[PDB]
RNA sequence: UGAUUGGUAUUGCAUGCCUGGUGACUUA
RNA sequence: UUAGUUCACCUAGCCAACACGAUCCGGUUGUUUGGGAACAAUUCCCUUCUAGAAGGGUAAUCUAUGUGCUACAAU
RNA sequence: AAAUAUGCAAUCAAUA
RNA sequence: AAGAUCAUCGAAACGGUAUGCUCCUGAAAAAAA
RNA sequence: UGGAAGCUGGAAGACGGAAUCGUUAUUAAGCGCCAGGUAGUCCUGGACACUGAAUC
RNA sequence: ACAUUUAAUGUGAGGUUGAGAUAUAAUAGUU
């Protein structure tokens, strides 16, 4: 899907409590 | 990916036959229905069987398979990639082959060569044999198969409001 | 359940109007309604106990 | 039922085929029919198929 | 168009009456036999996650949750179907200006 | 806060804690001890399943992408799901879960080395 | 008397089509509506007259 | 619709036959209101019933049936309403219908005329109380011996009351034997000898009032779950599977759909009939764990696979191969 | 225990008749099975393992006899004893028609 | 459009052509047999044994091993436990446990309580209400009136859900069956034994 | 002549399930033969539910008017096992 | 906050799946109340005209049904003067659920029949403008 | 329009800032229940009512 | 600026570090709250002292803004945008 | 847990219903 | 309980939503098992090691058009 | 100051 | 919820097509550099 | 070539030629969020809110 | 909670009408 819902979904994930990185890698 | 379909077993492959025939032959005998009980279907053609000698390959090669075929689970089918040397190692003999088919889906089932049809035309009263003590056993087969339901345990004839009326039948 | 509640229901169990049931129908919707099993077993448990008192 | 009725007392239908299978059909009232749903799912196929 | 010849005004199909369908027959005789073979499927399940295999079951193929699809009550149609009505676009035009949704708090006069 | 690993809440769903002391990580490290302990569980407990998971016990192993790839497959993501789950149903935390199977196999704790305790989230 | 309690308006889309085939720009869209309202008896005695008196004042 | 030809049918004989209609719906008012004040019942229908007293039973259950008795049976309604209320206002509306309304407006109106009728309006207040009040009450007090309609509880005890007469004539010891109460629960149904099992029919309504089934009844599992107090999957809990896997398996699932709602109780007994002769015929749960896990070991090595090829390459390269033995066209041509 | 050995009388009584949810399982090949063979129970150079036993059928109510031929333990094909004297009735013909493909080939 | 090709069937083909027709779904609308059931799975776990194979099933047979060290499975012990078929169910043990009231004038509580259930009521339908079967008993661990230890249990036994603490309020739940009657009755059963459990605190 | 009046279960004047079993409203033959067979068999029909009775009435139907080979069901189920687990799911009064 | 009662119903309406927001449905009702409008406009004047065809031998088969059921027969004829007016009726199709509401309309029914009435001065089904029920005209087309 | 929803009356009408015209039909008693409402109970300010072109029995 | 379209009307009216406010919020962002509050605060100091809210009115703080956002249209991406029309 | 009276074959240049685009809709 | 039931043309669109005329088969219909394109190719090759549960390189072709998504801006 | 340790939506005080 | 405030590392440190191992759904998204 | 993730990244790409499109202030532009397609699947369609201008 | 067991279960052997043409005895004895 797209980049940025990807980047919202592991926003979710870190405000849930994981820490995941942003980087687009 | 899509207007597509879901079978994969269809690209990959089944197991492999001792007896191999082009199936539907281009050359064979008349088909004929063997019984209505089963919708088996006859005939007669030619096939091939190869066989692999593990001896007649290059050194590379054959501790390849070796390696492939002597693990603990056969890795790639226990074969070798396809070249000239494993073909020259392959060989194959020709000799007439008696098929059987299922109707309608004509799915090959069985490829029995002409020394396997004279063994088992050689054996036939021992099939007799095996099908009669088969037959005896098939009594008790069938009493012990006629108890294998689990069934459950239901009020078989309640009554109305048997707290309020247990008057009729009662023990002591 | 859920999945067999989709289409319509069938339209050939639908009941005929037959002249016959409608008069039965219409005999029998004024019968009469006997004494309850309650009361009946009441008075003769009046008239046990009185016997017994 | 009504319309090919009335192509049928006007004589519109040409097929002989069509003017049998709407004859079975439609010329018997459902009131009159012995069996009102004498068919069911194909028109030419008969309800009970074991094929169908 | 400007039609050069008009024909007359045709009365509407019925509501509750739609036509032969047979791709709607065999979409109910899919359900059915989902509701019927719906148990066996979950012992399958259950015994292979017993077993903690993940293998096939065939036979969901064919009387399986999803071998149905959600045709059009009214037309037949097997796109653009809705639970909240089970109808498609025309048989839910069809039914909302024929009146019959007015006594169940459908509200025309609302657009958003 | 801008980017702080807590939302604004400080929720915690990946971590779990003893209660016996000060000691807490996350599921995935309650993996890794578990894989890490398997002697321990297999003496409570008491070629073969029950000791197939056995060569997973060395640290080398599980660094390297033959052990890495199985503890990721071990451990999932339980954070992502699929796209419905969204809204109302949101993934919840299953420290719960962690917790029950850490206390089903006591497992000891790094710190203290007791037995049972490992509640949800952090003390 | 009970005490008197509103509640909300609920409501439901369906989307559709103008058109029976193409021209998917034009839509139309079908509204429902639902309304509640809430009534309260406390320490009630009189169980049967309020039950009555309760499920006799529904209509249509 | 041919012209009248006997006068049965007439207007006049139609607007007869409701005004008698209407006056049999009064004469019904009058009656239960006669009995209300007959047989008042002391401190509320609702206090009545959960006292239980003997008296207030049989008053209740007099009253009950003769108002049942003395029910009418109407000629321009097949709905033989039990409520006063809604007999009379069938009938006013159907007056109306026929011989009061000008125009739609009216035909309207209609429903606002019958609610603006003080008479109804009192009526409204005085219909039966639904046993749902008070049958989920009993039901979680624990009480088995109860019955929210008033003649089958008159008749319970009174039953109860003849068979201890029949022995009132060491004699205390068998009457209260004897007495419904001193019955083990266990004794209820020889096939579950257990305590605690039934509970009392519940008097709401049941069955379709119009359809093609219209009286067809109970079903047979639904016959035996109104008398229970609630339901238990002790019927399938035996004959488990020898294998000590399987019979944990099913043990497990017996207890999971004991408390479990979307599964219906033949579904459940149904599944677990199934899933017992499916673990019985099955192979060893040991023999599987070892196969599988011979089959399958912990990290996956290359070629342990079987290989796929493209499904291009497979069926997408042209004509090149069809499946039939007996066939007039095939592929050489 | 007392209530537990009541419903076991109970339930063993009445369904004594209908099913006791017995167990049959024998695994594969079937223990009860007729060797075809030598002792390997193989027939033919091709060493091809045949044994007779009673199928079930879908039901698991009814058996029939049935040879059955593996290569090594996966059965093949299986013949009734009716497919088996029909194939003994055609062999001559499958005779007359494996000598002409030999000959051909 | 046109007609499609007539083929006059050979009488190789006529000979040779099955006497019944194929399994319809029409016919696959009856339900599978245990039997068919069994003879299928074995089937399916002889060839993927045979080689059928796939990575996905590696990785769930390591999370089954995951599950089985954890002890979360139905494996058993071949030392411990290898070396009954009939048992009570829990609601019947829970049933024939149960203390019932003699009379309406007994009460098995005997300490404040509200009983909260839901009825629908309205115009003649076909469909039946959902979610009206449930039911559930509210009160207060203050009026309750138990000791320190018994007051934990209980609220470590209903856990933080069914515990309101702004104004101590305790709340149990029964939608166990689809009908109210069984669920209150569910419901007494385990208020009861949830009273019993925290006196044995 | 006309058709027999129905037997009210209990507490009611009618009874449209005795009707729709018997085949009497809505009339339909198959469904009379279905109910003369399951009588004579020793099932109770009236006990029986809708799907069930239209699928004997169905099949029925179709071995009395396309031969005695058919109906056919798969995993080598018979029309006397079906009638066999009526017979013992609904026992004759 | 300026508009809340206007926007009421948009959290159901857009935030809330169907199974969870409490919404009830209608196409299990409207579905069986469709078809009994059809098989009652269909069914009810021809029962009428059935009934009304003889028309002189009514009251005699209600005597001789009556007696047949009741063994009295004098509920409806007191004496040879009495006229008893028939009152058309169809079965009930849609398998509405007795209620132990007391006020229900459609649940002390016992005869499996209801009153027809054919005058009705407001059409139920209001369509819109000229649209015309389905169903309502059998009679075929005429073409220019 | 509330009002001929009201009274199931059938036709047209046409309002404007000054004026108002209209064609009206249904039964005879909803016609003088509307030209009564037209006359004495209209919210607004009218200075003339006139009505014309009235026709009885119409099928 | 949010800050200062809350705390303005202190200053407007003079009465700055006179009062002690207290502000509870709900919905909106951080500028739709700003202006809310803007609001309350002045109709508080408007209640306050009546007389002094013509030092309010030039300055519009007593003003309620009813604009709600504009809908999405069918056949558009939002209220006004529209995919790009392509000739033939 | 209540199935059915063939054709998704041509003819939108026969039509009904329904849509797109352009035009209009002024009174006292 | 609140629908522009509005009018004219573009022989504009939809017979594949449905109905209804003309005309054509009734197999120009249903049922069963599968498939329904572009991501090649050769267990891709080679090396080590008891076996890898190891290590390294190679890899063409893709006519044009419209609309969306994501990207490139300091020195 | 022995008070707090502080980011905001699209529902609900006629009940959080 | 993000784009926040605040405060660090900081320029192809951009871009993310591509790449066998891993995860989710489902009976079925397989093999593969 | 269902979607998501991770290790490596020698894929183009530095605002894009003739030409060409959207847009009336809680609008453009940016940002996230979510009902529905009754397993999974879009950047589509339909909405929701937050920040939020400039220009004749 | 107090809780083995309704009758069989033999060969190493687990696949019960075969999930199917297309080179390797690969697999459940050897090949
Ligand atoms: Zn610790």
């Amino acid at each position: 899907r797209n980049k940025k819902i990807r980047m919202s979904l592991k926003k979710r994930r870190r405000r849930k409590g994981k820490r995941a990185p942003c980087r687009k890698k | 990916w899509r207007t597509r379909g879901f079978r994969w077993d269809l690209c990959q492959r089944g197991r492999r036959r001792w007896v191999h025939i082009n199936y539907p032959p281009r050359n064979r005998s008349t088909v004929q229905m063997l019984d209505e009980s089963h919708e088996k279907l006859v005939f007669v053609c030619n096939g091939y069987i190869d066989r692999l000698d593990p001896r007649l390959l290059p050194e590379r090669l054959r501790k390849r398979l070796e390696r492939n075929r002597k693990a603990a689970l056969t890795r790639f089918d226990g074969k070798l990639p396809w070249g000239q040397a494993v073909e020259s190692a392959i060989k194959r003999t020709h000799t007439p082959c008696l098929a059987f088919a299922q109707a309608h889906s004509h799915h090959l089932l069985e490829a029995f060569s002409m020394a396997e049809v004279l063994e088992i035309e050689k054996l036939i009263p021992e099939i007799r044999e095996a099908f009669k003590a088969s037959k005896a056993k098939l009594a008790e087969q069938e009493a012990q198969d006629k108890f294998t339901r689990h069934v459950s345990v239901d009020l078989v004839d309640l009554r109305e409001d048997p707290v309020s009326f247990p008057f009729t039948l009662k023990q002591r | 359940r859920q999945m067999m509640k989709w289409y319509w229901p069938s339209k050939y169990m639908l009941q005929d109007v037959q002249m016959a049931q409608y008069f039965q129908m219409q005999a029998m919707r004024f019968a009469p309604r006997p004494a309850h099993v309650s009361l009946t077993t009441l008075s003769a448990t009046m008239e046990q106990c009185w016997k017994k008192r | 039922r009504l319309s090919f009725l009335d192509r049928f007392a006007r004589e519109r239908i040409k097929g002989e085929k069509a003017r049998q299978l709407g004859a079975q059909l439609y010329v018997k009232h459902p009131d009159q029919k012995p069996v009102w749903p004498d068919n069911k799912g194909l028109l030419t196929r008969k309800w009970p198929s074991p094929f169908h | 168009m400007a039609a050069r010849n008009p024909g007359p005004v045709l009365n509407p199909p019925p509501i509750a009456f739609p036509s032969f369908n047979r791709r709607c027959q065999k979409d109910w005789l899919a359900r059915r036999a989902f509701a019927e073979n719906e148990v066996n499927g979950r012992i399958y399940k259950n015994v292979y996650q017993n077993l903690g295999f993940k293998g096939p079951i065939p036979i969901l193929n064919k009387v399986g949750q999803y071998r149905i699809r959600m045709r059009c009550i009214s037309g037949g149609y097997s796109r653009g179907i809705f639970r909240f009505t089970r109808m498609a676009r025309m048989g839910m035009l069809q039914l909302a200006r024929e009146g019959w949704l007015k006594k169940y708090g459908y509200r025309p006069g609302l657009f958003r | 806060a801008a980017r702080r690993v807590g939302g604004i809440g400080r929720r915690c769903f990946l971590t779990l804690h003893c209660s016996a002391c000060s000691f807490f990580f996350q599921t995935s490290d309650a993996i890794k001890l578990i894989l890490t302990q398997q002697h321990h569980i297999l003496r409570k407990k008491g070629a073969a399943s029950k000791f197939s998971l056995l060569p997973l016990a060395d640290a080398s192993l599980l660094l390297k992408r033959r052990g890495a790839l199985v503890l990721r497959s071990l451990h999932g993501d339980p954070l992502v799901g699929s796209r419905r789950q969204r809204g109302e149903f949101a993934p919840q935390a299953p420290t719960a879960e962690m917790a029950k199977m850490l206390n089903k196999s006591c497992v000891p704790c790094p710190r203290c080395k007791r037995e049972g305790r490992w509640e949800e989230g952090k003390k | 008397w009970p005490v008197p309690r509103r509640i909300g308006r609920r409501q439901w889309r369906v989307t559709y089509l103008k058109s029976p085939f193409k021209y998917k720009y034009a839509l139309r869209h079908y509204v429902f509506e639902d309304h509640r309202y809430a009534f309260a008896f406390y320490d009630v005695n009189s169980v049967q007259e309020v039950v009555s008196a309760a499920l006799g004042a529904m209509a249509g | 619709d041919h012209y009248i030809t006997s006068a049965n049918f007439s207007e006049p004989v139609e607007l007869l036959s409701l005004a008698e209609d209407l006056h049999k719906a009064e004469i019904y008012t009058q009656t239960t209101e006669k009995l209300e004040k007959q047989w008042p019942a002391a401190g509320g229908v609702a206090k009545g019933i959960q006292g239980d007293q003997f008296f207030d039973v049989m008053a209740a259950a007099v009253r009950e049936d003769l108002q049942d008795q003395s029910r009418p049976v109407l000629v321009n309604e097949l709905t033989d309403h039990e409520n006063p209320y809604c007999m009379k206002r069938e009938a006013l509306r159907r007056l109306v219908l026929h011989a009061c309304t000008r125009n739609c407006l009216d035909e309207t109106l209609t429903d606002t005329l019958l609610d603006r009728r003080a008479d109804l309006q009192r009526l409204r207040s005085k219909a039966r109380l639904p046993p749902e009040v008070l049958e989920p009450l009993a039901a979680f007090v624990g009480i088995t011996r109860f019955s929210f309609d008033r003649r089958a509880r008159l008749n319970q005890k009174v039953t109860a009351v003849q068979h201890a007469l029949r022995q009132i004539s060491e004699k205390v010891e068998a009457v209260l034997s004897v007495l419904p109460e001193n019955f083990p629960s266990d004794a209820l149904h020889p096939h579950h000898p257990f305590r605690n099992h039934f509970g009392f029919e519940s008097s709401v309504p049941y069955g379709v009032v119009g359809s093609i089934s219209m009286g067809k009844g109970r079903k047979k599992i639904e016959k035996e779950l109104a008398r229970l107090r609630y339901p238990t999957l002790q019927r399938v809990a035996h004959s488990l599977p020898k294998d000590l896997k399987y019979r944990e398996s099913v043990a497990h699932a017996i207890r999971v759909l004991e408390r479990s709602r979307g599964w219906d109780f033949e579904s459940k007994v149904k599944a677990i009939n199934a899933l017992v002769e499916v673990w019985n015929r099955l192979a060893p749960g040991r023999t599987y764990e070892k196969i599988l896990n011979h089959a399958f070991p912990v990290f996956r090595g290359r070629g342990m696979v079987k290989k796929t090829r493209s499904r291009a390459a497979v069926f997408n390269k042209g004509l090149k191969y069809i499946r039939s033995l007996t066939t007039q066209k095939p592929l050489h041509a | 225990r007392t209530a537990l050995e009541s419903f076991k009388v109970a339930s063993k009584n009445a369904t004594k008749t209908r099913g006791r949810a017995w167990s049959v399982y024998e695994g594969w090949p079937p223990r009860s099975r007729v060797r075809v063979g030598d002792e390997y129970s193989k027939v033919g150079p091709l060493q091809r393992r045949a044994f007779v036993f009673n199928r079930v059928d879908g039901t698991g109510r009814r058996r029939e006899p049935t040879l059955a031929f593996c290569c090594g333990n996966k059965p093949v094909l299986m013949l009734s004893e009716a497919e088996f004297e029909a194939l003994v009735k055609k062999l001559p013909w499958i005779k007359h028609e494996m000598a002409e493909f030999k000959k051909l080939l | 459009r046109g007609k499609k090709e007539k083929v006059i069937l050979n009488a190789e083909q006529v000979a040779t052509k099955t006497r019944l027709p194929p399994i319809r779904l029409e016919d696959r609308i009856t339900p599978e047999p245990p039997a068919t059931v069994a003879r299928n799975i074995r089937s399916q776990i002889s060839r993927a044994v045979a080689g059928w194979k796939t990575k996905r099933m590696f990785t769930y047979r390591n999370k089954y091993r995951l599950r089985r060290l954890v002890g979360m499975t139905h494996d058993i012990d071949s030392d411990d436990e290898f070396a009954g078929r009939t048992f009570v169910t829990p609601l019947t043990k829970l049933q024939h446990q149960a203390a019932l009231p003699r009379s309406p004038l007994h009460a098995r509580f005997d300490f404040p309580h509200t009983v909260h259930y839901d009825v629908f009521w309205g115009p003649p339908q076909v469909e039946e209400e959902p979610n009206k079967s449930g039911c559930w008993v509210s009160f207060r661990v203050a009026d309750l009136k138990l000791s320190d230890s018994q007051e934990q249990r209980l609220l470590d036994i209903l856990g933080p859900e069914r515990y309101d603490e702004q104004t101590g309020v305790v709340c149990l739940e029964a939608d166990v069956f689809p009908q109210l009657n069984h669920n209150a009755a569910y419901l007494g059963d385990i208020l009861q034994q949830l009273m019993r459990e925290v006196k044995k605190a | 002549y006309g058709p027999e009046a129905p037997q009210p279960p209990a507490g009611l004047h009618w009874s449209w399930w005795e009707l729709y079993v018997k085949g009497v409203n809505p009339e339909y033959p198959p469904r009379q033969r279905m109910f003369a067979f399951l009588t004579a068999q020793g099932v109770d029909v009236l006990e029986m539910e809708i799907r069930e009775i239209e699928d004997v009435t169905r099949w029925l139907e179709m071995s009395n008017v396309y031969g005695e080979k058919f109906p056919r069901f798969p995993y080598d189920v018979t029309f006397q096992d079906k009638i066999e687990a009526l017979k013992e799911k609904y026992p004759l009064a | 906050m300026a508009f809340r009662y206007r926007r009421e119903g948009q959290f159901t309406k857009f935030r809330v799946h169907f199974d969870r927001s409490g919404f009830r449905p209608y196409i299990d009702e409207l579905k069986w109340e469709i078809m009994d409008w059809h098989y009652k406009r269909a069914m009810g004047p021809q029962m009428k005209k059935t009934l009304m065809s003889y028309q002189e031998g009514s009251e005699k088969l209600q005597y001789m049904h009556d007696l047949i059921a009741l063994g009295t027969a004098k509920a409806k004829f007191p004496h040879a003067t009495k006229r008893f007016f028939f009152v058309p009726a169809l079965p009930v199709t849609i398998p509405y659920r007795r209620s132990s509401n007391p006020f229900c309309l459609l649940s002390a029914n016992k005869t499996g029949w209801l009153q027809w009435s054919p005058k009705q001065r407001v059409p139920f089904p209001q369509p819109l403008g000229k649209r015309k029920v389905g169903g309502t005209d059998p009679q075929p087309p005429v073409f220019p | 329009l509330q009002v001929g929803r009201d009274l199931f009356l059938v036709g047209w009408v046409k309002c404007r800032s000054r004026f108002a015209t209209g064609h009206i039909q249904g039964d005879v008693h909803a016609l003088s229940y509307m030209r009564r409402y037209l006359e004495k109970h209209v919210d607004e300010s009218v200075s003339s009512v006139r009505f014309y072109e009235e026709n009885f029995g119409m099928p | 600026y949010n800050r200062m379209d809350v705390l303005q009307p202190f200053f407007l009216t003079g009465t700055a570090g006179i009062y002690d406010l207290f502000i509870h919020v709900r919905g909106g962002g951080s500028s739709g709250q700003a202006g809310a509050v803007r609001l309350a605060v002045g109709r508080a100091l408007v209640s306050a002292c009546p007389a002094c809210a013509r030092l309010l009115e030039e300055d519009m703080v007593l003003y309620e803004d009813t604009r709600q956002r504009m809908p999405k249209m069918p056949g558009r991406m939002k209220a006004r945008k529209m995919r790009t029309w392509t000739k033939r």
